[PDB]
């Protein structure tokens, strides 16, 4: 869906802090220093310590699912819940009309911008 | 009960590492390696690391203890970024194979455990200069003196064969010609830094390239009687016990190779045009695609049967070396098919597909050849209908 | 899950049923029927009674509901016993599909139904004496005139077309050339003695001498808007849907003569001699067994395959047109092949080869030739593609 | 020298004669005469006027002392009328070659004058149900006594078997199995209405159904020293020595039948239409047709090689070998795919090209089988080689 | 005239002897070195030319010797035995001097080919494209008449001999609307090597006939003297297809020659080479590969000398020459890699001749005309005969 909400959405509702696109964490005891990807480069923050903290691209290189550890992950345990417990309801008043296909030097950087 | 084509959830993840370390970490590197012939340590070492090697090896030694399903469609996907870099890993189920089969506690706890601890490669050592087909005309000598045996003679051939800590090792324990094949030979295990031991320089092939093939010469070497597989004779039975589980996983490599010549022909298909229209729109090219398709899959469901077979106790003689003939025979014929598509391109040395046709060879002569694997179908099919 | 390539416990029941029917009850008079050509209805009767045949309909309208792997095994083991006899058959399956896929509890009811009851026959009416392979090219027309269309035109090769009860036609039932045919095409359900309905002589072919192969016109046939499968202009969905659970079954068929042709050429290659050695003893001789056995143990898959794949919910065109293909090509290999094992007997009548050689042409024709098949692999495969 | 593809004026004007009667006379019949069975007596007495029939018989007896090229391209056009037709037109050629090599002036003048004279058929006779390609296993008889020899025995399969005057039988002379080919059998000629000759019935195959093909039993049978054709126990050289001459137009045959599926198959494919377009405009039936018109010009050349070479006092075995093997293959894939082109029509009585194909089959086994032409092929190339 | 005759003219079994010898002695002992380096093989092309086995189709008046088409046959089936990639390069001559000899004028003819009988130049035919081969009609290189010249620009791919060449014989596309016709479209130049604006590149890596360099070219504002235009402006197109006729038979004798080497070499190993207690020839599914094989190879060769004899004989042979490149090349693949397959390891294994074999014959598939090509030349040739 390339949406970019899920994250913030959480930590609105938690109301705790939120730590978007991080490049790199730390934990500085009940403070988090995050390093983000902003458009420009790289700006760092502290959080207060429930935080929410969403991973990008350059934050790591994640590993490979070790055959052993396919195996093992076999035995851990997953609960498996519906949402309607939890106290959430699911109704959208969003909908999808549709989903189609896509299709001088003064003029050029003109059909850039 | 019910037929199935479906993966294990387990499978599915074994299949998507296998795949993610094919595609991102052999494939980049792997006409380097073609272009070089040199040994890849560091994708051995890591697929090592992954856990995709040794797959065989029991739990009690260390081991996953898994099918011959498993390494089938693990080495497919590892063939799938290279042939020599799958040769390479795949030569240690086979050194391994027969101890798998054949040894006994200590045997398997000594050879197979070091396999688990470092990434140490081993050897098969059957093959000689005069003899390769006729497994039963091999004439490297054996002889008992005291609590041990002395080899002597010469193995060609040999996958890892400079690259082992240990081999498994068959020769001519009977000078009687009258001998048996069944009852003629023993099978050993054989560390490599035995003296007397010889190997030879790197063997320069058409194909690939990157893995390690030579021959080695055995003289007067000392070899602890404890290390024999079975006992005297018995070599033979066992040599032959290891192809059940091991030729399904040389098939699944023959598609491997099979299925990058068919994504590497059908990318180039819809980009190039000819006469105004994409190569795709080339009737004859659809119909060539089609057939390689169809070649593939078959292919594959093939060596996955022989695969399942053994898997369930049963051997598997007959199917094994139906996906053998078939995996290596289109293997080919895709290789050059690709080659065709690709076209003048196809030919050079900077697209993929021609070392595809170099590699490909290799899989209507190892492990078995085209003719002698038709001579064992022909042998397990006459046997059903006869009294 | 996992891998599995056993059958179930039940299965092998129906493949014992049917393979004790075969060789007990077929193979003893099938080359009669090869030389006279006559209707095998006996056997028909006979395959209706042990469960044999409408295997496709489901336990609703008091059918057997079983899924197309099942088709496939019963049908394999009839087709090695003969094509001729298994295509009959199958004509009532392929008849049926595009109802059982497209009908309503009516036209279910009514048309399977009493299939069940007794065994009736049934055909598929689609090709033309001016297009087969292209589908989208037929002629014959149906107007819609009140609660009911006119049907007018002329099928050709219609398997049980003049043994049948009933058809499934497809008629062009868009009158402009530039519609689609995904618009129109109407198909529908047909009772044979309507008025206006004339059957064909007996055709004859090379092979499956035995199956009732015919032409028929249409002149001013009336049909019921109760008949209609879908709707108006369906008829391309329709017909085109019954394809995958039909094809993977044709295959299954040449599979069947493969295996007669191979185990035929076995047996003799045991018990002739030349050169002072059975043939199995010449080199040669033995790779064209291992070759052929190849051929069948993989085209089997190949089907078996394809069935699963429509059996376990999803679409499996991509992979019932590589059964067809195969299965259809090595089939016509193994029986040449088979006969030249045989050598001078087996150019002969008197054997049971030089039958398998006639029947096993067809099988690169009908149900989407050798040469559609590879068109519609090409096509799913490419699309993975883009 | 120079090579040279053009006929002799007279040789363009042979295959005129033969390809006017061949389009007129046989094609509008054959399919008659295959449905029914019926031997096509008018057609041969026909092909006995236009002097297209016996073309090997010296002059010196009346015949036209043809070669084995200008037969080839007779028989070419007469088998695209119909190689059932043709085949027994042929037989005459196949009954007659062991007495043109072999027999003495009398034997020739009497046996050969009489096919010179009237429309009589003979036969070749080799075949037992127990042997055909292995010609050094049959078990007829052939016991010297008196002013001759008494043969007891059956031969199956033979073309004209039950319509010849006389017959070139091959019967084993020395008892002592422990003898060759060489020196065990002996060739002779054989009126075929001689007594203790039991002719059996028509049998039926697939194809050339209007060629006469049938078994003859030997009880007693009393041939005079007289027919034999040059002495006790060298029957196998004749025999072999016939082929050199016989299976280059047998091959002519094969494609005669290839070039009728050929023109059939283009013939339709100029009409037909599917999806908008000719057949002939769908690249894959375009390539069809181009493999197909490819292997007819082949095979062409390869009989055409093998009638030259003999024609010039050349031993044939090789060339003739090769062409046998080629014009068989290919006339059997010429078939399948006219039938093929022709789809649903081509599967259908009412259309030429099914008969082709059952017609097609007996190339690949008689006048020696498709596996032992590459025996000969084998044979004659090794030995080049042998130093 | 007289009936069929498959036999030599005792002067061709004379030029046959002097490539065999050549082939045999001089090439053999020396292929695999100039494999393994790609070093190209100068003094064996100046021996071929020494010989007067090479340039053998440029007529009398201009110094040579104007053999036919048979004759060239014989020649390379013989050189290529030894190996196609030094026969390729030879061979890439009569490919440039091919248009020059049958569309040239003569200045053109004495001026071009003439240079080539005093001193073993090389010289090559630059068509193939980065974006067109099969598709000639595909090429874009420009040639815009300015003055009494032609200024040429456009890149060239695959060329044979192409940073070796004295001159190259050059498509171009002359009419630059693009609905334009190929018979329209096109021009057809001589151009020396060594014009300003014209710049060689790297040699080309390839699987096989490593020895042949294969280069792209580049022209960049190109100079051409209006009088190296080969029949006008326009001809181009027809200038280019005319050469093949007399010069895909010859590509045919090559892959054969490639092909008889292959069966040679599997013969002699199947003669020394023994398994289960006999030797290879011995078991009969080897025997039956090599008789297959010897098939192939003599029915190949019957088709490329079919091909030839009917240009020689003053007939277009575009249905006989393309049966010929179709079968010829088809088959020298089958036999290469049966010849590995027999030879076992050996085969595989790089101190063996014929894993070589294989990687040369791949392109006999693809060049002057891939297969498919081929196929569509010989339907079109073949359905003509029935449309009436
Ligand atoms: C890259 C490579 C890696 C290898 N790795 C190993 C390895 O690690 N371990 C090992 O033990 N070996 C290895 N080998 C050797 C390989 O297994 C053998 O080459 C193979 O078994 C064929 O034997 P051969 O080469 O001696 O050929 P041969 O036995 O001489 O056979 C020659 C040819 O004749 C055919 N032939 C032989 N006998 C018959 C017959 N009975 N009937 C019909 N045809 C026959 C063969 O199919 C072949 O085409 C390797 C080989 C290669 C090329
Ligand atoms: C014994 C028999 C029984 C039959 N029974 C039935 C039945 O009961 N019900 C029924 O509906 N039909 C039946 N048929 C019809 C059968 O399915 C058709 O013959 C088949 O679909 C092929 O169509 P066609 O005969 O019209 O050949 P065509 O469509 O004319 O095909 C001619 C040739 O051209 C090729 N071709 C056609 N289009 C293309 C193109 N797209 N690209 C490349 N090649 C192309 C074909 O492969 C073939 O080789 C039967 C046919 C036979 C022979
Ligand atoms: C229509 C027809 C007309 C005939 N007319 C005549 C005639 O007029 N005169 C006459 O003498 N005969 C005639 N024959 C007989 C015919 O020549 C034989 O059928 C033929 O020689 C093949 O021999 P076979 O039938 O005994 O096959 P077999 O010898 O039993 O062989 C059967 C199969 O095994 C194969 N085979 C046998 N030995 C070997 C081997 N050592 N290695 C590999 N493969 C092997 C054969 O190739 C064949 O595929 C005719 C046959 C037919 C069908
Ligand atoms: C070693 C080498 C040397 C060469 N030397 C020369 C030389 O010196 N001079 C020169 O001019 N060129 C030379 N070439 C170029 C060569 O001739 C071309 O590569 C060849 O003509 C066609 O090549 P392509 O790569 O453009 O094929 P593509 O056009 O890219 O075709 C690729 C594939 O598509 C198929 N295809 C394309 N169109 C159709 C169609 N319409 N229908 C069916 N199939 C189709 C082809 O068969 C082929 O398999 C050389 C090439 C090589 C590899």
């Amino acid at each position: 869906d390339d949406c970019n909400q899920t994250g913030q959405m959480t930590a609105g509702f938690l109301d705790w802090p939120q730590g978007t696109f991080a490049s790199q964490v730390t934990l500085e005891g009940d403070k988090l220093k995050v390093e983000r990807a902003i458009d420009g480069g790289l700006e760092t923050l502290r959080l207060k310590l429930p935080a929410v903290v969403t991973a990008d691209l350059r934050l790591n290189e994640p590993r490979y699912a070790t055959l052993p550890n396919i195996m093992k992950a076999k035995k851990k345990k997953i609960e498996v819940i519906k949402p309607g417990d939890l106290g959430v309801d699911l109704t959208s008043k969003l909908s999808v009309i549709s989903v189609e296909d896509p299709p001088t030097t003064e003029d050029l950087v003109a059909k850039l911008k | 009960l019910g037929f199935s084509f479906e993966f294990t959830e387990q499978q599915k993840e074994f299949q998507a590492t296998a795949r993610k370390f094919a595609r991102e970490e052999i494939i980049p590197v792997a006409a380097e390696y073609d272009k070089t012939g040199e040994y890849p340590v560091p994708l051995i070492r890591r697929a090592w690391e992954l856990g995709l090697m040794n797959t065989h090896i029991p739990e009690n030694c260390g081991g996953l203890g898994l099918g011959t399903f498993d390494a089938c469609l693990i080495s497919e996907e590892l063939a799938y970024g290279c042939t020599g870099v799958q040769t390479a890993i795949e030569g240690n189920s086979l050194g391994q194979m027969p101890i798998i089969i054949a040894g006994n506690d200590q045997q398997k706890k000594k050879y197979l455990g070091r396999m688990t601890e470092e990434p140490l490669m081993c050897a098969y050592c059957v093959t000689e200069p005069g003899a390769g087909s006729d497994v039963a005309g091999i004439k490297t000598k054996a002889e008992k003196k005291g609590d041990e045996y002395i080899i002597n003679g010469q193995k060609m051939w040999i996958t890892n064969g400079g690259k082992a800590n240990w081999y498994f090792l068959l020769a001519r324990s009977d000078p009687d010609p009258k001998a048996p094949a069944n009852k003629a030979f023993t099978g050993f295990i054989v560390e490599a830094d035995t003296p007397g031991i010889q190997i030879g320089r790197k063997e320069l092939n058409m194909g690939q390239r990157c893995s390690d093939t030579r021959g080695i010469v055995f003289e007067d070497v000392k070899v602890p009687k404890e290390n024999v597989l079975i006992g005297d004779g018995a070599g033979f039975k066992v040599a032959m016990g290891a192809f059940d589980k091991t030729r399904p996983v040389v098939a699944a490599g023959a598609v491997g190779l099979a299925q990058r010549a068919l994504d590497e022909a059908t990318k180039y298909a819809l980009e190039r045009k000819t006469f105004g229209k994409l190569l795709v729109e080339h009737q004859a090219i659809s119909f060539m695609l089609a057939e390689m398709a169809m070649k593939v899959e078959l292919a594959r469901m093939s060596y996955q049967r022989a695969a399942w077979e053994v898997d369930s106790g049963r051997r598997n003689t007959y199917y094994a070396s139906i996906a053998k003939a078939f995996a290596g025979d289109i293997a080919n014929q895709l290789a050059t098919d690709a080659v065709q598509i690709l076209g003048g391109n196809g030919f050079n040395t900077e697209y993929p597909v021609e070392k595809l046709m170099r590699d490909a060879k290799i899989y209507q002569i190892y492990e078995g050849t085209s003719q002698i694997q038709r001579l064992i179908v022909a042998r397990e099919h006459i046997d059903k209908y006869k009294n």
